[PDB]
RNA sequence: CCCCCGAAGGGGGUUUUUUUUUUUUA
């Protein structure tokens, strides 16, 4: 976890820099660790989710919908996130939120026509993330906890707008994911375990979209104490390594 | 799905939304059915076993006629269960002291009849509160009864599981009531049921053609 | 203005003035997370409660040489309601109230004298609110410090009681909780001493023990159930162990 | 087995009894203060909780972590209620019994040992709070070195005569009492547990290097990851952790030739039950 | 506001390739300072850097040292807080692997960024200014004497921000936030351009001052 | 730290003088202090003695907007911001406190929420002005009881207090200097009064959970070395209809249900001396101001 | 006071919106 000596940061070092990476865990250098997803547990929101891994970092997201001015309110979806133990103002939780909003914006992140009632009202997408219990860089999780919830979001159908009071249709959008790497040397490891994050060089926070590496795109100190610079190279590894490894992470988000 | 609980007891979730003057939102409750809902009748003897008396420690008065008015084949030994429209047309009969002796008001009527005009509904809560010899008048909370309780399907307005509800109100009561012979005729003017697997469906003008004193109300009605 | 109660003794969501609306709880169901745990429902209510502790104080301040330090974290979701909360709640004085109310309530019930110089850190999420949430904190705190395995007297039983005209209705909702005042009692056990007694609306005095009465009856409904979890929690996970 | 109890509930009207943890009294009357199973040694009644940290006791063998360098000692993380203490007089200097106390290495602490670093302790004794004193003084305590670390909750480490063993593919565990396990690659000292030794001893001069072996073959540190995959497998089954139990994982996990395979749930519950139904058919 | 003068509550808010200079230790409060301006076409900035440091740490004993960044909006509150930390951690992982921590154990370096001016008369532009925000940085920390194991530099081209040190060889920063989609190995070519400039530029201001 | 140092022997001595129904400064256990109120100059400044605890308010308003959500109501907040004035165990301005937190929450919960103040009668035009009251509590020495003191001191200054006559013409409005027009009361509705019971545990804790004879001790506004001492407190609010305004036992020494009712129902009895107290003080006061009117138009 | 020694020394207390006025009056 965090905290290692150094004796224990250079053993996990020199095994995950070897050719090839040799992880404390026995994992490829592009497989997951098991997590399980559950959905629809929240009644009162229009979408949930809740993930856990198996580290026990464990996130929980809360999809809300409400009717506002696209001339008044530009910004059709905002994401709201609160780490337990870390106050708003912590600089990690900002970074998270701005990361996530830009991600998700309405410009570009998602389809903004899918929200649309009238020619001067629609949805504004309220995400508020809840992140339980966390041992590295939380961004995947949540990522993965929001692509599920808007995959089971359901809204209020329309018929200044009056909605049906019983039926309801599923929000149909492409949820983005966002995935978080981890720079060992000249080796590139998706989802980092808490010790390999501590001994990263470095990181790669790669967005993805209907099936395309799209923005934002990030280097990410997983720590402090070993944080050096790479070669381009590595960087160009990184985003093969999702395109590659990200279809199968979304047939697996999206059977249900 | 609904949770079975201690106590002849369950709880589902009613779910709507509600659409305040330029917004939505949605409202979820909680809707528990219940097994001691009293058909309130002199006739039957298994719901006054299984009922519980309320905050002042009472147990409800079974006010319904044992020998309800008898009308012609195939109408024998029958109460009244009524539809919103039916009350809000003819409230002023229903307060009528030589007709409607024995009428179950179901509860989902009594909202509807409250949604759509409170003065009447003050009425017809003063006819189910004043209940006598000469007039009895009850509330059955379908709606809180497993028994009797229908969920909304698909694509389905309000106004079809209100009536359904109401069907199914009007069985359960002939299935009971029937180890006695009582039948209830559902007074409505919608065209509710195209023949299904049943219950007596007369409109206002059918059932006041039926009574004996006939001609002394014929004319008591809007035309 | 609505039938709360009817003639015919019913309330708006099928339930009479002395029923309690659907309990169920969970324990240890956040074994990564914290030393005891418990996911609770109450009615709608729906909260995580997580217990951290007894562990080593974080600052070399607030360490007690007699006794434990407890503290006491409600986080209140935006999401709670139906209506999204645009303001955060942690640093409202509603929310410290409560926080302050519940450690001074576990204060005289856990005993903190016998694991001095630690910290026991209480945190808790409220995912969903339905009315009677203050109870339903208090319950959630005793299933997660029993879980724990943390040393206490008794069990802490809460329950809210909302009064209608004359009569009382037992565990009320949002919509009771509105146009209606509510009391809400945090019961020590079986027995009929109160560790909470709140009142925060007009009451008329003379009809107030009334009230109590069978809240405090509620209350121990509450504590069967809460035990009748633990127990089978208990059963199951000691059996399987063996061998 | 034994008589389930939940806090407040009445475990005996009888005062002959002594009391132990888990209990409280009035009078004759003695009632339970946790959730968990009654315990009744000679006239000690107690009560003990189904879940609780690791309680330290006199002549445990932990693994641990410094947290803290203070004055004259250290602060070890051990996962108990409280930090444990490592006196500085309760511990090896570099070499024989020789050097006294000094100021200097007083001054240069952290040299031995410093913020980060694990090591294997004794709790020598405990203090008034429970919080556990420590010492390092046998030549098999010290830094750990060559390895991995990975823990378990620490009512799931059956206890021995010993907590430190040789394991195939020339790997030692070293499985502290608290749950906290180190895996390193086997020592000449690890080999020396039969029964030139003596330059083989004094050899180990450094046990504060914070330097690895410089030749850890690619094989040992496979077997690593396989025995910390299979140690968490037994965890995840809430299986006890003894010595054979971990090689019987070990070995019952090698149908898996892929060590990754290992962190599957279902893989996990199988090696589980291989091991559980292979010891009730022994 | 109990701390500051609002005033009234009532009232409401009034609604209605470059070249570079580069100077060091003008502020004398502080251990490093350092002096920005850009000059393009149609577009004007200027900011400063202040570097309080090494300073005593509140808490348990750090084995290294612990760099703070704090972004501060000049004359226009031209940006969002949240972008402002966002771009702020970014740094804070350029200049952790910039810095030589090793040398500052229990020991807190904090950096101000202020963004006095930033008026471009073309008519999302945190990115453009990120390179000038880590030459000031890397000019304050080289005048603070606060030890870099290189001088971090960096280049913008289509929304793309790229951070180099070692002669563009590695890379220390990755910033890419849309500004449209363009294959990677020219926006790499361009901002390792500017990242040289910018190096010649700061080893020049580093040798006619410090 | 500025912590109040207490004795074995002191803790002992107390408690053992409360098991023989002994209280230091010489009050029966159901005892509430002599309430000493005093007027001053302008109208809603008020000063409140209880034995050595001594509190000061000063009402005040002015002018302001409406909030959005309540278009008809007017403004009011009370602040009840401790000092070192009062004692060094106070910290200058702790709001974040957990005494600090249940004072004012119990203050607002008796006052601003009971609906003792006319809030709607603050509104001088719907749309654009309404009038902010603002109770500020200063607290002198304490001696214990500084919630009840707070109470008491908030309602006689309230009541106590006149806002200038004002009149209005669409857009604007005219107010007017005590030359001009008299000034005019608040509208007040009821007379919220606070009673704080303090609980005391003369037994071991094993008696107070699962012991029978409950020998729980309780005793009314209770000094500041009694209070230091308690295991318990419960605060009660009640005006002269016999409603219950507000309870708080915010956790403490679990108490017996019936002692809780039977401390309401005392609590009344004292708020009703309390309430005639304060009113008569009141009219003794305008009829003082009055003859002085009279002295002042003729030497 | 626990820890060694042997028969005194050294170390330690842990810095929510259920959808014609007035008065008495057969
Ligand atoms: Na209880
Ligand atoms: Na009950
Ligand atoms: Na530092
Ligand atoms: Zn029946």
């Amino acid at each position: 976890h965090m905290s290692l000596s150094v004796a224990e940061k250079s053993y996990l070092y020199d095994s995950l820099a070897s050719t090839p990476s040799i992880r404390p865990d026995g994992r490829l250098p592009h497989q997951f660790r098991p997590i399980e997803i559950f959905t629809d547990f929240l009644p009162s929101s229009n979408g949930s989710s809740r993930i856990i891994a198996s580290d026990g970092s464990e996130c929980i997201v809360s999809i809300k919908s409400k009717v506002v001015d696209h001339h008044v309110e530009n910004e059709l979806l905002q994401v709201d996130v609160d780490i337990a133990g870390q106050r708003d103002d912590a600089l990690v939780v900002e970074t998270i939120t701005s990361l996530l909003n830009k991600v998700l914006k309405s410009g570009s992140g998602v389809d903004s026509s899918k929200l649309q009632l009238t020619k001067k009202y629609s949805f504004k997408i309220f995400v508020d993330v809840l992140v339980i219990s966390s041992h590295s860089h939380p961004i995947s999780l949540i990522s993965f906890a929001i692509y599920s919830a808007l995959n089971s979001t359901y809204l209020p159908k329309l018929i200044l707008p009056t909605f049906h009071d019983y039926d309801m249709v599923k929000l149909d959008i492409n949820p983005p994911l966002v995935f978080i790497l981890a720079v060992v040397g000249n080796n590139m490891l998706l989802d980092p375990a808490a010790n390999e994050s501590e001994v990263a060089n470095n990181g790669l926070i790669i967005s993805w979209s209907n099936g395309k590496i799209t923005s934002p795109i990030r280097s990410v100190a997983l720590n402090d104490s070993n944080v050096k610079s790479f070669k381009p190279h590595l960087l160009k590894q990184g985003l093969a390594m999702v395109e590659k490894y990200a279809p199968d992470v979304v047939r697996s988000l999206e059977n249900l | 799905r609904r949770k079975r609980l201690a106590d002849g007891l369950s709880v589902t979730q009613k779910v709507f939304v509600r659409s305040r003057n330029g917004g939505a939102t949605k409202i979820v409750r909680e809707h528990y059915l219940r097994s001691d809902i009293p058909c309130l009748s002199r006739s039957c003897t298994k719901c006054p076993q299984i009922v519980v008396p309320d905050a002042q420690n009472e147990l409800p008065k079974f006010i319904l006629s044992d020998s309800p008015l008898e009308l012609s084949a195939p109408i024998g030994k029958h109460y009244v269960v009524l539809d919103t429209n039916v009350v809000l047309q003819a409230i002023d009969l229903l307060e009528n002291p030589n007709c409607f002796f024995d009428v179950i008001v179901p509860q989902i009527v009594l909202d509807e009849v409250r949604n759509k005009s409170y003065p009447v509904y003050t009425r017809l809560r003063t006819l189910c509160r004043d209940s006598d010899d000469h007039k009895r008048f009850i509330v059955f909370h379908n709606e809180f009864s497993e028994h009797t309780f229908v969920e909304r399907l698909p694509n389905e307005t309000i106004n079809d599981r209100n009536n359904r509800a109401i069907r199914k109100t009007c069985q359960w009561y002939s299935e009971h009531l029937k180890p006695y012979d009582i039948n209830v005729v559902l007074v409505t003017n919608d065209r509710l049921n195209r023949e299904a697997a049943n219950i007596i469906t007369k409109s206002l003008v059918q059932y006041i053609e039926l009574l004996p004193n006939a001609d002394d109300i014929r004319d008591s009605i809007p035309q | 203005r609505l039938e709360i109660y009817s003639p015919e003794g019913l309330r708006l969501d099928g339930r009479r003035w002395n029923e309690l609306r659907r309990f169920e709880s969970s324990i240890n169901t956040h074994p990564h997370a914290a030393d005891g745990s418990s996911y609770m429902e109450q009615g709608n209510n729906k909260i995580i409660t997580l217990v951290k502790g007894p562990k080593e104080p974080r600052l070399k301040s607030q360490m007690d040489t007699s006794k434990a330090l407890l503290n006491v974290s409600v986080n209140i979701t935006k999401f709670s309601k139906f209506e999204r909360s645009k303001s955060s709640h942690k640093n409202e004085r509603r929310v410290l109230e409560i926080q302050t109310s519940l450690v001074r309530m576990f204060e005289k019930n856990v005993m903190l004298n016998i694991y001095p110089r630690t910290v026991i850190d209480i945190e808790i999420h409220v995912l969903e609110q339905d009315g009677g949430i203050m109870g339903s904190l208090i319950n959630g705190i005793t299933l997660a410090l029993i879980d724990a395995g943390i040393s206490m007297f008794d069990y802490i039983s809460g329950i809210s009681v909302g009064l209608y005209d004359t009569t009382p209705l037992l565990d009320t909702n949002s919509l009771e909780e509105n146009a209606m005042s509510t009391v809400t009692l945090g019961v020590v056990g079986k027995s009929e001493k109160l560790s909470l007694l709140l009142v925060e609306d007009k009451i008329p005095l003379d009809r107030l023990e009334n009230v109590l009465a069978i809240g405090i009856a509620g209350a121990h409904r509450v504590r069967d159930l809460m035990d009748e979890e633990l127990r089978k929690h208990a059963q199951k996970r000691v059996s399987n162990a063996s061998a | 087995d034994s008589q389930i109890v939940t806090p407040g509930e009445l475990v005996t009207d009888d005062p002959i009894w002594m009391r132990g943890h888990g209990t409280y009294f009035l009078d004759n009357m003695t009632y339970s203060s946790v959730a968990g199973t009654v315990s009744r040694v000679n006239r000690l009644l107690s009560v003990i909780p189904l879940k609780g940290r690791y309680a330290p006791e006199t002549g445990d063998h932990v693994v641990g972590r410094i947290a803290e360098v203070g004055n004259k000692r250290w602060k070890v993380d051990i996962g108990g209620k409280q930090h444990a203490v490592l006196m500085l007089g309760s511990v090896n200097l570099p070499g024989g019994i020789l050097r006294r106390k000094s100021e200097s290495d007083e001054l240069q602490m952290r040299s031995f040992l410093k913020e980060g670093d694990l090591l294997n302790a004794e709790v020598q004794s405990l203090f008034q709070d429970g919080s556990a004193s420590l010492h390092t003084r046998s030549l098999k305590y010290g830094k750990l070195r060559n390895g991995m670390f990975c823990q378990v909750p620490s009512s799931l480490i059956v206890r021995a005569k010993n907590h430190t063993h040789n394991l195939p593919g020339n790997i030692t565990v070293v499985l502290g009492v608290n749950g906290y396990i180190w895996l390193r690659k086997t020592s000449q000292m690890d080999l020396a547990r039969d029964t030139i030794t003596r330059l083989e001893e004094e050899s180990s001069w450094q046990i504060y290097s914070d330097e690895n072996d410089p030749s850890i073959s690619n094989n040992i540190r496979q077997a690593i990851c396989r025995y910390a995959n299979v140690i968490k497998a037994l965890a995840f089954c809430e299986i006890g952790i003894t010595q054979q139990r971990i090689v019987s994982a070990y070995e019952a996990s090698m149908v898996y030739s892929n060590v990754g395979e290992l962190i599957e749930k279902n893989v996990m519950e199988s090696i589980g039950s291989d091991i559980l139904t292979a010891e009730k058919m022994r | 506001d109990r701390r500051r003068l609002l005033g009234p509550a009532a009232a409401k808010p009034m609604a209605f390739e470059q070249e570079l200079s580069l100077h060091t230790g003008f502020i004398e409060n502080c251990n490093g300072s350092a002096l920005v301006e850009a000059r393009s076409l149609g577009h004007q900035t200027s900011l400063i850097t202040a570097v309080y440091g090494p300073r005593s740490i509140r808490g348990s004993f750090t084995s290294q040292g612990t760099i703070s960044i704090q972004l501060k909006n000049g004359l226009l509150e031209k940006y969002n807080t949240n972008e402002l930390k966002e771009v702020s951690s970014f740094l804070m992982g350029i200049f952790n692997s910039v810095v030589n921590l090793s040398r500052y154990p229990k020991s807190g370096i904090d950096i101000f960024v202020y963004l006095t001016y930033d008026k471009d008369l073309t008519n999302s532009q945190i990115s453009s200014l990120i390179p000038h925000c880590i030459t000031s940085i890397t000019l304050a920390l080289a005048d603070a004497g606060i030890e870099l194991v290189d001088m971090a530099g960096a280049g913008e081209a289509n929304g793309t921000v790229v951070s180099f040190i070692k002669n563009g060889e590695e890379i220390v920063g990755f910033w890419k936030d849309d500004g449209d989609d363009e294959d990677l190995l020219e926006c790499l070519d361009r901002c390792k351009e500017q990242y040289n400039r910018y190096r010649d530029l700061m080893i020049s201001c580093l040798m006619n001052q410090e | 730290a500025k912590d109040i140092e207490i004795s074995a022997s002191e803790s002992k001595f107390i408690l053992e003088a409360l098991r023989q129904n002994y209280r230091l400064d010489g009050r029966s256990f159901d005892q509430f202090r002599d309430v000493e109120i005093t007027f001053g100059k302008e109208f809603g400044d008020v000063s409140v003695k209880m034995g050595n605890t001594k509190v000061h308010c000063r009402i005040s308003c002015q002018i302001a907007q409406p909030y959005e959500d309540r278009p008809f109501e007017g403004l009011f907040v009370i602040s009840t911001e401790i000092s070192p004035m009062a004692g060094s165990q106070f910290e200058n301005g702790n709001i974040t406190g957990e005494d600090e937190v249940l004072c004012s929450r119990i203050i607002e919960k008796s006052v601003r929420r009971s609906g003792a103040l006319d809030v709607e009668g603050l509104c001088i035009v719907a749309g654009s002005k309404c009038w902010a009251v603002r109770a500020d509590v200063h607290f002198l020495d304490c001696d214990g009881g500084f919630i009840d003191a707070s109470c008491i001191a908030v309602m006689a200054g309230l009541m106590h207090f006149k806002k200038p006559d004002i009149t209005v013409h669409g857009e604007q409005i005219i107010v007017h200097p005590v030359n001009e027009r008299e000034p005019v009361p608040l509208g007040i509705l009821h007379i919220p009064i606070c009673v704080t019971f303090s609980f005391f545990n003369p037994q071991d804790t094993e008696e107070n959970i699962k012991g029978e004879t409950n020998s729980e001790i309780s005793i009314i506004d209770a000094t500041l070395k009694e209070e230091l001492l308690r295991d318990g407190v419960l605060t009660v609010t009640l005006n002269k209809n016999r409603e219950v305004v507000q309870v708080s036992k915010a956790g403490g020494l679990p108490m017996d249900a019936l002692t809780l009712m039977k401390c309401c129902h005392e609590a009344y009895s004292i708020i009703e001396k309390i309430t005639d107290q304060i009113l008569q003080l009141l009219k003794e006061d305008s009829e003082k101001r009055n003859k002085y009117a009279a002295m002042l138009t003729s030497e």
